[PDB]
């Protein structure tokens, strides 16, 4: 593992570049489920629907 | 595991305690639907609505009829699929209280891995699921799995399985 961090430093190749981006898009996610769960309480299911 | 399809008798009871807003054991068998209702023949005609549309076809008096003889009735003529009701209630179920990534196809899969449960089975604790739904949508995906697993213990316990 120390062999294939010193490899990815060389190469400059973000390992975690991936799980970055992902963590950004999940924060966005949890922010619109938000948004939508507020909407469907001041209208209700029967009306959203 | 050993593959069952749902028995009517889960089905019928889970629609009833859903529509009514009620728990399964608060709903007894022995009482009639416009018992239950309480002189609301809006909510009696919604329950029965829901059944025929449900099963396809009703009795001649399903009102006055208890729930064990409506679940008799039916199994009489009943396959085992969910049908047109069961399958649009778990999609507003899982769609409304599952975290935004977890799908119907997600719990499916969990519950045939960590359980083991057939397709079957699944349709068993997904209306269990229905049965206790909870208040707000539960906000990530290891409290959305422990909840599958309450509603696999639920099911477990009702239908006489061990886990
Ligand atoms: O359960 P049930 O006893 O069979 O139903 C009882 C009643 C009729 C009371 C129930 O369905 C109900 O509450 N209905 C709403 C009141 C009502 O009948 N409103 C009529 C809406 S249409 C209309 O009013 C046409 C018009 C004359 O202009």
């Amino acid at each position: 593992r120390q062999q294939l961090q010193v490899l990815a430093r060389y190469l400059k190749m973000d390992l975690d570049n991936g799980e970055r981006k992902f963590l950004k898009e999940k924060d966005t996610v949890a922010e619109l489920q938000a948004q939508l769960d507020y909407l469907n309480a001041e209208l209700g299911e029967f009306f959203v629907n | 595991i050993a593959d069952e399809p749902v028995k009517a008798s889960l089905l019928l009871h889970v629609l009833v305690a859903h529509k009514l807003k009620k728990s399964l054991d608060s709903i007894p068998m022995s009482k009639t639907i416009k018992d239950l209702v309480g002189g609301k023949s809006t909510v009696q005609n919604e329950i029965l609505g829901d059944l025929g549309k449900e099963f396809g076809t009703t009795p001649e008096k399903p009102e006055e009829t208890p729930l064990e003889e409506l679940a008799e009735t039916f199994q009489d003529t009943f396959s085992g699929a969910l049908g047109k009701q069961s399958s649009s209630l778990l999609s507003r179920l899982i769609s409304s209280k599952m975290p935004g990534g977890f799908t119907i196809t997600v719990a499916r899969k969990y519950l045939q891995t960590r359980w083991g449960l057939p397709s079957g089975r699944q349709d068993g604790v997904l209306l269990v699921a229905l049965s206790n739904e909870p208040a707000a949508r539960l906000g990530s995906e290891a409290d959305a799995k422990a909840f599958l697993d309450s509603m696999a213990q639920k099911y477990a316990s009702i239908v006489g399985v061990d886990l």
